[PDB]
RNA sequence: AUCGAGAGGA
């Protein structure tokens, strides 16, 4: 169910990051500590918005119609 | 469902005025003025500030409740000075050292780079 | 000057990180929770949904576009709806935008604030459009549609101050910090055995000089010197911010005044 | 677990060996070979025990800590010893021991007792995204939580719970502390 | 067992003494005992005080005895309190119990009692050997809706013509 | 909810301003009392909270598995690593005033839960409203408009204070109360009362 | 919607008198959950597995 | 009106911290007069204290309505002073034959002091102030 | 039982309840929503007929306003339809069901209600939101909390029903609960934690935080006290500004332990008018106990004085934490190095205790006990050892933590927490039981299966050695879950046996009430106390005092009463007496101190008779000591200068007072003596604070102040008098009721169960025991 | 709207 568009706690945009997120630890092959701190989400507030981020979307998307 | 709209925050109702003012009946010489639709942001900033003034005797501030937004400020001058002078010149210096500091950033903003 | 002083330490597009000498505890508060939220912005506020076939739900949606960051560096002269003498919402007033998405390919489309796109009138002020800070290109992922999915919005932005809503806020997080080494002994620090050992020493501490065990309490000091760093959503340019900062508080300790004459 | 004392080398240990783990996540990786429970349970490494028959056994708690053979760290607990000379089978790991709900209360060992029942009735009052088809089904009532969140901390358990992947609470950022008094 | 009593000099000093303690009840027998101090021996059981020492006795241990489960229980109620309870469960003659087969019998009302426990079986009975209904308890006002004696309606209010 | 027994309503909610807030600048999202803490000894919900803050720095999942040797000690260790002070305490600013509070406070992520029975699935109010047929009483349940019992415990309450006359409101001008005809001689509800 | 599949229900009893049916039993190690009860009502008599 | 109400000096012997930060209860005792002891809470914080110092302590009563900050300096002011406390006066004890014992509190912290020539000195009084020098 | 007994009724609401620390203790935070729902008839009279109107035009849809209209024919007119909705004339006589606006007085609940103090009046402010909203100090006599608890509420509906709520049922009036003879609110948790913190000596609050405390009380006269240091940084105390929510003639002595009117510790209270002088302020000083403030405040000052305090004390305390702030980390059950490796040793030696005796045990050299098994003997041993284990290991762990430690200043403060919970949370947690003994063999021999058969050690009897930073092992937490499950079930069980019991009792002694001739009947007119508690007096208005008559030396009591004439060394000093020296001899005089001492000897031996335990303080009408220090304070009284009252003033003066205090008022021989009886023990506590020696010796009163305070104890008597019409029945069923209802669990069977015997009045019961001397 | 049952809340 989509990441937050800013973070509850700080109010930063983190909904821009998700994408970009995903490569850096498919493809970089990166640790979750580095791809936080790559993307610029340095206090954790704004970082438990990212990592514990569940992404159901893409099994909602499954259904056909 | 009982939540009150939030623009009842900054937005004055019906026949409500910015200020009330009032003479306290205890302490001879003392007001206490009623700031509707204002809070801590405001109420804090002039107290403080009347107290670096050496003719008031007396400052202090309070949200009676936090659901609404009004605060009640009381002040106490010496013989021969009227209160609502000390608000008013407290007011100024508080835009006075404001529009320096405005001036003082832009001027540190523009001598740096990135 | 005369009064405050500032003095930049690093600053960037997004974070200005400053000392601000020779003010009052009180103000500097203020200076904070006024950039909080008190500067108007501009953010959508009323979407009208014509077609979603999308597996997140309507109200979801118009909540997702609301957090979207507008461009407001005009956004004095635009004045607030409730102000405004024509009924509902005009070009005067508001920023009207339209999103059209379909799903297109196999592959999953996807929605961004890159696709929403500027319907008003905007008479040559810099307002509406929507921030983009991505490499890429496009930010801010709104939905993603499958195979023949369709969303269809109308979204007009209106004049807003923070207090109103969290989303006319634009100011994420706000880093403030006096007197570093414990010296006005404002708080007891909490221990084991050994206060300094335990507690860990902040970046402020190489711009103050420590208290040396020798000299006595110094209780007429007071708080001066503060560290700041103000970041910023994108809406309006950090310098900005803490300038309309220092102009909104200005403006409505004025009126105070003001009102004093009136009455 | 099944401990048979099947040791020429020396001592009673455990009839499961590492290479038998290896297979076993050897058909985890590839998802040729075919390593399953029952094939545990078919070479005779793993042994159905109803309540009747564990009136004649002796269980070890820990494979590698409660018979090995024959310094401490303050911060970790006391734990007792080994004690037990005959263990006929040993304990596949103490945490199955909690039924689904107990199972994603972190640190109950660390907690007083009916605190830990408490959570497992609110568990069940929690509220998120309890099928990915919600949108398909006619339910009077579901709640479905707008951002659901898997929780920084975990426990072993919610892997098999699928918890994880259908989460029922946020993280928020928690002050404890006297503020208004409100 | 510890003991306070008073010193010649006149001042309380602690006195100790052996007491013995038991397990099992048979009062008729044990005080007519040589050896003992038969104005000082105690039972938990205010059943038997009841049946050897008069009713006036029992409703002492009784309190005793209520007394003691309030007070080692940290909590403290007042003396008249549980002297209303005592009291009322002596005053009959007997020790008569809080339950049906107790208090709910003692020629009061028929509406009252069908407040509680046996509801149907009093109003049989009730129609049978023709009982008259006082109407002066609470629970047969509250019945009838109307205002009960109680406080407010303990007495009655007149106008008076002057002054 | 936390997920550690420890259960509560919001009381009040104030707005990032209002709110106390650490040097770095994070606010809470939610603040707990500390006296629901030692009388409970949820303790676990402590530890939590120490490791849910190391694994939000680091990057990593925190091992919440009951018997292991995971100890308060090392996770400390973890964190002052990390920079922030081993047992979750964090120099906090009193939002009002801006004045840096006295004593350092607790502060860290928590895994918290949102639970069914919301205020406004709760509340209700009745004031005249639909009766049953049979008893002619207000009906249970705030479904339709209902009624609430004032049983005979909070009965018991009135007649302690003493208050007769509202003990008969309750009882008659709220709820029941009807209109009867009785026979001089035969005390019977027979009399056919032609009325008009 | 596991847990509740996963549910155990024992009704009461008889004639002689006395065995606790509510109390935990040292035998339930590893096959009834100790902490997973309903409170009140049926508290113990209702289980989980 | 307004008058001093007793004058003396003292020798401190000893100083503890009892559980506190700022605050130490203070043992001196009197020069020349050999039936005198005074004991005495003392801020530490604003004016340290040690063992074995000499301070000079009077009482005094004058220099009812609001107090009133700063603009004392352009006032006169009963003060050479480092160290002023203002408190009440609450029990008046006799340790036996001619020698009397007063007690003061100082919004919490306390004074005790012995002698008997402060007989027709330290009345049964809402005032009394106290200063300590050097 | 169901219809009748209880009704469903209308004019009724329940939401969820939340705190309010800025609202007032006898208020309620009736929602808007609800507001708007619920009605009151209001007939419009020429006072109020404006007022009205603009209510019925303001309509059903707007808060401050009104549906329906009621005319002189009973016609309803509905205001949410209508055509005539805007246009109505209000007449003299009609009736106008307006929504309930602020300070209407509701009646507001919160069930199960097992007291008088479940059902209280309130004071109606309006409130957004969806809460009720209550006062964080009415918390305790309605037994409510904040995790989610419902709140149920109703309105009266006439001028009458108005009155009897705000008269009798309203909350100051409820304040000193009659069942304990002692409040039932107080101060808690942040307010009671949060001062202690201010009141502590370190406590130096500066000008600017002051002014605004000040201004925060709402009573406060406009005067800003002289602050406690005027030196380089004019500071003012905590003691010091919390005195201002303090009023005026408030008198507080206490003693803690250590206490010499020095205070080394900080111990104990004394407040002298309004300020206080040394103590920290805390649970035995501001919480609902006995000898305390509100208690003070209460019967001193007034109610409605007394319900304003509460509302004083915690403006400025949540105020002055508001930004002191407080905690709780994990920090705070961490405990020292040194203090852990010796809290193992403890633990390690008693294992090796418990061991010792078992091995002597299985030698058969273990000495068995008079009536008792040698396995008995074991257990019992074993038990013992390592209860005595578990505390010495806490009690260790207590001295190691510091001051500025979170848990133990709650502790401190009476907030939250006891000892055993910094145990079990740092040192270790304990045996664990079930039912009585320790974990019992469950399967064959063996307590679980991953120990041997018949292996009675600590560890695998349920002996949790560990604690709860530490973490508990698998043996161990199954065993805690064991023990656990237990208490969880009586919580189930025992709590519904007990509203089983408050049934039982509440039906049986219902219709007890206090007639106007103070005798206590039912229904029939049967006697049941021929005076109520057998005194007279109201339960609310009682308070413990002690009868200095009883304890110590007949030389102790000589030197303190005698007043003998005839002997210089023994007469009345000419310094305390103006008429001394007359006096000095004489003869006619000398009787009547012969009568006096005769007296306070009959008393003193019949006291002595009464109380043979020898104990002092006893419940009794009417503070005297705190009557006599409002006399000396009062008239301003030099303890210099001689009385002018004399010999003859004082004791035939207190023969008089005792003639007029009245109870029963018949003016016969039998009443008459039932007033000498109902009086007795009173007056002995009268002679006694009221004798000639001390009346000039030890509180030194004037003629006129010795006439006030004769004054005040007759009318303070005749007030404490109990009332004709109270419901006593009722009123000692709910007081043994509730009490019982909060028990929560060396042979005898004690408690719930007990009392259960008691009451039933059980024939077979379970431990039969005599005692002989 | 009537009966019966089950789940939870304090
Ligand atoms: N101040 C004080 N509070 C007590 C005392 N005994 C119990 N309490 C409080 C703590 C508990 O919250 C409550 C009684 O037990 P509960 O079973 O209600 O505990 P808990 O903390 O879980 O609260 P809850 O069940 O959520 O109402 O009353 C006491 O002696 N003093
Ligand atoms: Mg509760
Ligand atoms: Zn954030
Ligand atoms: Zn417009
Ligand atoms: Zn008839």
């Amino acid at each position: 169910m989509i990441v937050p568009v800013r973070c509850f706690s700080c109010g930063k945009v983190v909904g821009d990051k998700w994408e970009s997120y995903l490569n850096l630890l498919q493809e970089d092959e990166l640790d979750e500590g580095t791809a936080l701190s790559r993307l610029g989400l340095k206090r954790y507030c704004c970082r438990r918005m990212i990592l514990t981020h569940v992404d159901l979307i893409e099994k909602f998307l499954r259904y056909n119609p | 469902m009982n939540a009150p709209d939030r623009f009842e925050l900054f937005l004055l109702g019906e026949g409500e005025s910015k200020l009330k003012i009032d003479p306290d009946t205890k302490a001879p010489n003392a007001v206490v003025i009623t700031f509707e639709k204002e809070d801590h942001t405001l109420g804090n900033l002039i107290r403080a500030e009347l107290l670096n003034d050496r003719k008031v005797l007396f400052a202090a501030y309070k949200v009676e409740h936090p659901f609404f937004a009004r605060f009640k400020l009381r002040i106490q001058t010496t013989e021969g000075y009227d209160p609502k002078d000390a608000l008013k010149n407290a007011c100024n210096s508080i835009i006075n050292k404001l529009g320096a500091l405005k001036t003082n950033f832009e001027t540190e903003w523009n001598l740096q780079t990135l | 000057e005369e009064g405050p002083q500032v003095k930049i330490r690093e600053a960037s597009k997004d974070n200005v990180d400053f000392i601000l000498s020779n003010v009052d505890l009180a103000m500097a508060n203020s200076l904070r929770r006024v950039m909080i939220a008190e500067i108007p912005t501009l953010a959508i506020d009323s979407v009208e949904v014509e077609t979603n076939t999308t597996v997140l739900a309507d109200e979801f949606i118009a909540h997702r576009l609301g957090l979207i960051p507008l461009q407001s560096m005009d956004i004095e002269q635009l004045e607030y709806s409730r102000d405004c003498f024509c009924e509902d919402h005009c070009d005067k007033c508001s920023v009207v935008l339209t999103l059209q998405a379909f799903g297109e390919s196999e592959s999953t489309t996807n929605v961004y604030s890159k696709d929403l796109v500027i319907v008003s009138n905007l008479m040559g002020r810099n307002i509406g459009h929507p921030i983009i800070q991505d490499k890429e290109g496009n930010g801010v992922l709104i939905c993603k549609l499958r195979k023949g999915q369709e969303l269809k919005l109308t979204c007009v932005a209106k004049k807003g101050i923070a207090k109103e809503h969290a989303k006319w806020g634009p100011a994420a997080a706000i880093e403030f910090e006096y007197d570093p080494w414990n010296k006005l002994k404002h708080t007891d620090y909490w221990y084991e055995q050994d206060s300094a050992k335990e507690w860990p020493q902040s970046k402020n501490c190489e711009y103050e000089d420590p208290p040396n065990e020798g000299d006595p309490f110094d209780y007429k000091a007071q708080a001066d010197t503060f560290y700041m760093n103000v970041e910023s959503v994108g809406s309006i340019p950090v310098d900005q911010v803490v300038v309309r900062g220092i102009d909104t508080l200005q403006k409505k300790v004025a009126s105070i005044l003001l009102a004093l004459t009136q009455m | 677990f099944i401990v048979e004392d099947d040791e020429s080398l020396g001592h009673k240990e455990l009839k499961v060996r590492k290479g038998h783990i290896a297979k076993l996540m050897a058909t985890e990786y590839q998802d040729v070979e075919e390593y399953t429970w029952s094939s545990l349970l078919n070479e005779g490494l793993v042994e159905y025990i109803d309540a009747e028959e564990e009136e004649s056994i002796l269980i070890a708690m820990q494979p590698e800590d409660l018979e090995p053979a024959e310094d401490v760290d303050p911060a970790k607990r006391i734990r007792v010893s080994h004690h037990a000379t005959t263990f006929t089978h040993c304990e596949i790991h103490p945490s199955m021991i909690l039924g689904v709900a107990a199972s994603i209360i972190p640190f109950p060992d660390h907690n007083q007792s009916p605190r830990n029942t408490y959570q497992s009735a609110m568990g069940k009052q929690a509220m998120g995204v309890f099928l990915t088809n919600y949108n398909v089904r006619m339910d009077t009532m579901a709640n479905i939580l707008y951002y659901p969140q898997k929780p920084l901390g975990t426990t072993r358990a919610m892997e098999y719970l699928k918890f994880r992947e259908l989460p029922a609470g946020q993280n928020a950022i928690v002050a404890i502390a006297c503020y208004s008094g409100y | 067992y510890d003991r306070k009593v008073p010193s010649p000099t006149g001042e309380y000093v602690k006195e100790p003494e052996w007491v013995l303690e038991t397990d099992g009840v048979n009062l008729s027998e044990v005080m007519t005992v040589p050896g003992i101090d038969p104005t000082r021996i105690y039972t938990n059981s205010f059943i038997d005080i009841m049946e050897v020492l008069g009713i006036e006795a029992g409703r002492a241990a009784l309190y005793k005895e209520v007394y003691n489960v309030i007070a080692s229980d940290g909590s403290y109620v007042n003396y008249r309190h549980m002297a209303l309870l005592v009291d009322v469960m002596t005053t009959q003659g007997g020790l008569t119990s809080v339950t049906r087969h107790g208090f709910n019998r003692s020629n009061t009302g028929a509406l009252m009692r069908c407040s509680f426990e046996e509801t149907v079986e009093i109003l049989f009975e009730a129609g049978a050997s023709a009982e008259l209904d006082d109407c002066r308890g609470v629970s047969e006002n509250v019945i009838l809706g109307q205002m009960a004696p109680i406080g407010t309606g303990a007495f009655d209010v007149m106008i008076d013509e002057e002054s | 909810a936390s997920r550690h027994g420890q259960k509560g309503t919001i009381g009040i909610t104030y707005r990032r301003e209002d709110m106390p807030f650490t040097a770095e600048g994070i606010v809470p999202d939610l603040i707990i009392n500390p006296h629901a803490i030692p009388s409970r000894m949820t303790v676990a919900h402590l530890i939590e909270c120490l490791l849910s803050k190391v694994a939000a720095l680091s990057g990593n999942e925190g091992d919440a598995s009951p018997f292991t040797d995971i100890t308060v000690e090392g996770i400390s260790k973890l964190l002052r690593e990390h920079g922030y002070q081993s047992r979750g305490f964090e120099v906090m600013y009193n939002g009002h005033t801006g004045k840096k509070l006295m004593a350092q406070i607790f502060f860290g992520p928590t895994y918290y839960q949102r639970l069914r029975h919301m205020v406004d699935d709760k509340i209700h109010a009745r004031a005249r409203g639909p009766m049953q047929v049979l008893t002619r009483q207000p009906v249970e349940g705030r479904s339709r408009d209902g009624g609430l019992r004032f049983g005979e415990m909070e009965r018991d309450c009135m007649i302690a204070h003493g208050a007769a006359s509202f003990l008969k409101e309750r009882l008659m001008e709220a709820s029941d109360a009807f209109r009867v005809h009785i026979c001089g001689i035969c005390g019977l509800m027979t009399v056919i009362a032609k009325l008009n | 919607t596991l847990s509740h599949l996963r549910r155990t229900n024992t009704p009461i009893g008889r004639d002689g008198k006395l065995a606790k049916p509510r109390q935990l039993h040292n035998t339930h190690w590893g096959l009834v959950c100790p902490a997973e009860t309903p409170e009140g009502q049926a508290c113990g008599l209702v289980k989980n597995l | 009106m307004s008058n001093t109400l007793f004058d003396d000096i003292f020798q401190v012997s000893e100083v503890d911290p009892g559980r506190y930060n700022k605050v130490c209860r203070i043992e001196a005792a009197s020069t020349t007069q050999d039936q005198c002891k005074l004991t005495l809470d003392i801020n530490v914080e604003l004016f340290p204290v040690a063992a074995q110092d000499s301070l000079t302590v009077t009482i005094a009563s004058s220099l009812t309505r609001s107090w009133r900050p700063p603009q004392a300096g352009d006032r006169s002011l009963a003060d050479d002073y480092d160290y002023v406390m203002y408190g009440t006066a609450y029990k008046f004890e006799e340790v036996s034959k001619d020698l009397i014992a007063v007690y003061y509190s100082f919004g919490g912290l306390l004074m005790r002091l012995e002698g008997n020539y402060r007989n027709l000195n330290n009345l049964k009084q809402e005032n009394a102030y106290l200063l300590i020098r050097r | 039982r169901g219809n009748l007994m209880g009704k469903r009724v209308d004019f009724s609401a329940r939401t969820v309840i939340s705190g309010d620390p800025n609202l007032e203790l006898d208020q309620v935070g009736v929602p808007k929503s609800i507001a708007k729902t619920l009605t009151y008839p209001e007939v419009v009279t020429p006072y109020n007929i404006d007022r009205l109107t603009q209510l019925v035009r303001n309509g059903p849809n707007e808060h401050p306003g009104a549906k329906y209209v009621i005319r002189d024919s009973g016609d309803r007119i509905d205001l949410r339809y209508s055509k005539r909705a805007g246009d109505i004339q209000l007449q003299y006589g009609w009736k106008v069901e307006r929504h309930i606006m602020d300070n209407d007085p509701v009646l507001f609940n919160r069930q199960p209600s097992l007291h008088k103090m479940s059902m209280m009046a309130h004071r109606v402010k309006v409130i957004p939101y969806s809460t009720f909203r209550l006062n964080l100090s009415v918390t305790s006599p309605y037994n409510a909390d904040f995790d989610g608890d419902e709140m149920n509420l109703h309105v009266p509906q006439s001028e009458e029903t108005r009155a009897e709520l705000s008269q009798l049922c309203a909350v100051p009036l409820q304040i000193v609960s009659p069942q304990s003879n002692k409040p039932c609110m107080g101060i808690v948790q942040d307010t009671l934690c949060g001062i202690r913190k201010l009141t502590l000596r370190d406590t130096f609050i500066e000008l600017d935080q002051v002014l605004n405390m000040l201004y925060w009380v709402p009573d406060w006269d406009g005067v800003i006290p002289t602050p406690a240091i005027i030196k380089p940084k004019p500071l003012w105390s905590g003691k010091q500004i919390l005195s201002v929510a303090i009023p005026n003639g408030i008198h507080l002595q206490r003693f803690d332990e250590g206490t010499t009117l020095l205070s080394p510790k900080d111990n104990g209270m004394l407040i002298i008018d309004g300020q206080i002088i040394f103590g920290v302020v805390e649970k035995k000083t501001v919480g609902s106990s006995n000898g305390g403030l509100i208690h003070v405040v209460t019967r001193e000052k007034g109610p409605q004085v007394c319900a304003k305090l509460f509302g004083n004390i915690q403006k400025v305390v949540n105020f002055w934490l508001l930004h002191n702030g407080f905690s709780t980390g994990i920090g705070d059950t961490i405990a020292d190095g040194p203090t852990m490796r010796e809290i193992t040793e403890t633990i390690a030696e008693a294992k090796k205790k418990v061991l010792d005796v078992t091995k002597e045990a299985q030698a058969n050299l273990l000495t068995a006990k008079h009536g008792m098994t040698l396995r008995e003997s074991f257990e019992d041993n074993v038990v013992r050892f390592l209860n005595e284990a578990r505390d010495k290991a806490g009690r260790l762990a207590e001295v190691n933590l510091k001051d500025l430690n979170n848990v133990k200043q709650m502790v401190m403060a009476g907030s939250k927490g006891s000892f055993i919970n910094i145990a079990q949370m740092s040192a270790c947690v304990g045996q664990q039981s079930v039912e009585g003994k320790r974990i019992a063999f469950g399967f064959v021999d063996r307590t679980l299966p991953h120990f041997s058969k018949d292996d009675y050690s600590p560890e695998s009897k349920g002996f949790v050695e560990n604690s709860y930073l530490r973490g508990l092992t698998p043996q161990e937490f199954f065993f805690h879950a064991m023990g656990g499950r237990e208490g969880l079930i009586d919580t189930a069980v025992k709590t519904a046996e007990t509203g089983y019991i408050q049934r039982r009792l509440v039906k049986a002694l219902e219709d007890i009430m206090v007639h106007y001739d103070n005798t206590t009947r039912n229904s029939l007119g049967n006697v049941i106390q021929f005076i109520y508690g057998e005194d007279g007096m109201d339960a609310a208005h009682i308070e413990k005092q002690s009868l200095d008559t009883i304890g110590g030396s007949d030389a102790a009591f000589e030197k303190r009463y005698r007043v003998d004439l005839l002997n210089t060394d023994h007469t009345l000093d000419p310094s305390l007496l103006e008429s001394g020296s007359e006096i000095l001899g004489d003869l006619k005089l000398q009787v009547l101190l012969d009568e006096e001492y005769k007296q306070l000897v009959k008393d003193r031996k019949f006291l002595r008779e009464v109380f043979v335990d020898g104990e002092a303080n006893w419940p009794l009408p009417v503070n005297i000591r705190r009557i006599i220090q409002n006399a000396q304070q009062t008239f301003h009284i030099d303890h210099t200068k001689p009385s002018d009252l004399t010999i003859k003033d004082i004791v035939l003066g207190v023969k008089d007072l005792q003639e007029n205090l009245l109870v029963l008022r018949g003016k016969n021989e039998i009443i008459q003596n039932a007033q000498r009886d109902a009086v007795t023990l009173f007056c002995c506590l009268l002679r006694s604070r009221l004798a000639t020696r001390r009346v000039l010796q030890e509180y030194r009163l004037t003629k006129q102040a010795f006439d006030w305070v004769l004054s005040n104890i007759e009318a303070q008597f005749l007030r404490s008098v109990v009332h004709p019409g109270e419901m006593v029945g009722v009123l000692a069923a709910q007081s043994i009721g509730e009490p019982a209802t909060q028990m929560t669990l060396k042979k005898v069977t004690s408690g719930v169960p007990r009392l259960k015997e008691i009451l039933n009045v059980a024939k077979n019961m379970k431990t039969p025991s005599l005692t002989v001397y």
